[PDB]
């Protein structure tokens, strides 16, 4: 018993909202960006005196790439990325609910190929930089929900 | 105040360090670590330092000499042992970004002996790069060069970008349309001088069309890969293989890619009162021709991996060495489950390619086993259960068709409370059919490696008298039968002093003459005092990322 979806992925409080974040040229603030407006909302700067608006300040990552498993002789056979994002969403009318994403990928080292292997990982940790601004983009409705109660 | 502990590396370990407050931004730690098998003092040196241009931080490790490294080689000219390691990262006026990863050591051994807190035992390589990039809103520009010290002497050849230089212009008001354009150059050099030098230009502009439904999504993308090489010293390679690389070579090739998402909800009714679910398929067509690219010694692509997301991809490869000849289509699905206060309890998605042509590069001598060129070639699926608030679980895997079997697969659970009192299992899988295929062939055909991955672990916490609190952590091989990596820790805590005392038996090196695994084993006393800072957790996490596998939390 289906039926197809009624509204996109972002609250209809959120289609006008402020992008405040401590890097705007970063590789985060980049492809969250690139995420709303992939939702179509309608991005501010932090200039503007207009109202009504919430504003997500975006906070800083971080990224371990931590030996994952190991070959019999205890040389990392497997690396694994993990990618820790801690946002904000302030309510101009009323409070600040905190919010987060954390990602995983991972991946086989190959010393014999060690440049060829660094690459990869750029890239694994480019996809995970959009793979997060999504979480946070399904995490908006989580935010507009638990709010209602207060 | 002074530590000390008992290693089969070292014996009698200790190490009694004086700190510097050079001033705000930097300051320094300086630490004679005597070593008593070695008969000598190691001088640790830290500093960090802080700027407008971000923070960094740098180490210089000094053994001026080594008892057990004068035995094993005696008719040598020194001994001793160092490292040098300096981290950086800052972006300044958020258009400027510096970035330092340095890592420098007197010998393959170094990680095995002394001290795993930048580098790593489990480590195979030594990375060494710096970059500076220029980056704004619809533009940015970076170029770095990046070195790599091989440790194991089964080879070191290691190709290094000296320098590479990455650029990238994104345009969104093309009307309907958005482009970027994406412009690399970059050259190649080995540590041998025996081997092809080369250097490498190459241009992709890129052009889409996305189309914004409530419920539905797509995007339709045309692109080009412009690559013009050149490569120097082919007089040796060139007579090794049969197949002649090419002194100039260009290879041009386009791209037709499309994207479908559709979004189904419902309500959980019959299940619980007042739920939600969400139900996504997708399909990818995606098509690239044949282009032999034999005459290209591959520098930087190695084969890509595919998870689920992964599946909805447009590259086999890393790098840009070898793109395959892609005629193929994607389909993948996305159950989802929120509950009255919209929080996503639960996923799961699986997704497929079907392949119409084969997938090439003139050079597919990866040895898979068997012959299938097309069809569901590729399956994945990951998954995602919080069956509680302090439960939940993770697990995926990768399939393929070509390999009989699975490639590679994991599974967590979790219990948590508070980050005192926590316990997980977890086990990843790694076909030796896979080994075959993505690895050399020592891997494939030697004892420790060729026999695949098979990893079970267990790690927990429980705090006793609120002071205390244990900590541990067992992983296992389940093929060979044996332990990995093996912690167990103890820390008691107050509002004036932190004393923490742990035990790990880790894997360190495999013995040639008797063919089997060597251990390393270490146990130490560790001290701090609290109360002139906020620093009172009952220091739990610390001790478990100190173990050789370190513990990654699932979810909250
Ligand atoms: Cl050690
Ligand atoms: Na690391």
């Amino acid at each position: 018993g289906w039926h197809l979806r009624d509204t996109t992925q972002v609250p209809s409080t959120m289609k006008v909202m402020i992008l405040d974040s401590g890097d705007p040229n970063g590789p985060l603030s980049r492809a969250v960006r690139n995420q709303l407006r992939l939702n179509g909302v309608e991005l501010l700067d932090k200039e503007t005196t207009r109202k009504d608006v919430p504003s997500l300040r975006l906070g800083k990552v971080s990224i371990a790439k931590d030996t994952a498993s190991v070959f019999r002789n205890g040389q990392t056979a497997e690396y694994q990325m993990i990618m820790t994002v801690n946002a904000t969403v302030l309510i101009p009318g009323r409070d600040i609910y905190p919010i987060s994403a954390k990602v995983f990928r991972s991946f086989f080292d190959n010393p014999q190929m060690a440049l060829a292997k660094d690459n990869e990982q750029d890239m694994i940790v480019k996809e995970m930089y959009d793979r997060a601004a999504e979480q946070l983009i399904r995490k908006l409705p989580s935010i507009r929900a638990a709010d209602i109660r207060s | 105040i002074p530590n000390a502990k008992y290693t089969t590396t070292n014996y009698f370990e200790f190490y009694l360090p004086y700190y510097w407050n050079i001033a705000p931004n930097m300051d320094a730690t300086i630490t004679p670590h005597y070593m008593h098998r070695r008969g000598n003092i190691m001088w640790e040196n830290e500093f960090r330092y802080l700027s407008q241009a971000g923070a960094g931080l740098m180490e210089l490790d000094y053994l001026p000499s080594d008892k057990v490294y004068e035995d094993e080689h005696p008719n040598d000219d020194s001994s001793r042992r160092w490292l040098f390691y300096w981290n950086h990262s800052g972006v300044m006026d958020q258009v400027w970004r510096f970035n330092v990863d340095y890592t420098k050591v007197s010998d393959p051994s170094y990680f095995n002996d002394f001290d795993n807190k930048y580098g790593s035992s489990t480590d195979g390589y030594a990375t060494q790069k710096f970059s500076v990039g220029y980056a704004v809103q619809n533009f940015n520009a970076t170029v770095s060069t990046k070195q790599f010290q091989v440790f194991s002497e089964q080879n070191t050849s290691s190709y290094s970008a000296e320098p590479q230089l990455d650029v990238n212009y994104y345009q969104n008001d093309v009307g309907p349309f958005d482009t970027r354009i994406y412009g690399q150059a970059v050259h190649f050099v080995n540590t041998r001088d025996d081997m092809p030098e080369a250097t490498r230009v190459h241009l992709e502009p890129t052009i889409n069309l996305p189309l914004s439904n409530n419920w539905g999504s797509i995007n339709t993308e045309a692109k080009l890969l412009a690559t013009h090489y050149q490569q120097t010293n082919l007089d040796w390679y060139n007579s090794r293989n049969t197949t002649k690389l090419d002194e100039s070579v260009n290879r041009v090739m386009p791209q037709f890619k499309v994207d479908g998402k559709m979004v189904f909800e419902r309500d959980m009714e019959m299940l619980a009162p007042g739920y939600t679910q969400t139900l996504e398929p997708r399909a990818q067509y995606l098509y690239v021709p044949y282009r032999d690219q034999s005459d290209i010694y591959n520098y930087d692509s190695s084969l890509l991996q595919s998870d689920y997301s992964g599946l909805f991809r447009d590259r086999t490869y890393g790098g840009l060495d070898r793109i395959a000849s892609a005629n193929q289509v994607t389909t993948g699905v996305t159950s989802r489950i929120y509950d009255d206060a919209a929080v996503e309890r639960f996923n799961i998605s699986v997704g497929q390619i079907y392949y119409f042509t084969e997938s090439r590069t003139g050079d597919d001598n990866i040895t898979w086993e068997n012959d299938d060129k097309t069809g569901s070639l590729v399956w994945a699926g990951d998954t995602y259960w919080r069956i509680s608030e302090r439960w939940g679980l993770r697990g995926g895997i990768q399939y393929d068709t070509r390999l009989d079997n699975v490639a590679t697969s994991n599974s967590s659970i979790e219990y948590r409370r508070d980050e005192d009192r926590l316990v997980q299992l977890n086990y990843r899988y790694a076909s030796p059919e896979y080994i075959q295929a993505t690895l050399p062939k020592y891997y494939s055909t030697a004892e420790q490696y060729k026999n695949g991955i098979s990893q079970v672990g267990a790690v927990a916490s429980w705090p006793i008298a609120d002071r205390w609190s244990i900590v541990g952590a067992y992983y296992y091989d389940t093929n060979a039968n044996k332990q990995a990596d093996s912690m167990l820790g103890v820390q008691y805590s107050s509002c004036c002093y932190a004393i923490r005392v742990g035990y790990e038996r880790k894997l360190n090196g495999w013995d040639n003459d008797k063919q089997h695994a060597v251990y390393d084993n270490a146990i130490g006393f560790n001290i701090e005092l609290r109360g002139l800072s906020s620093n009172y957790g009952l220091g739990t996490q610390e001790m478990l990322r100190s173990n050789i596998l370190p513990y990654q939390n699932t979810l909250h």
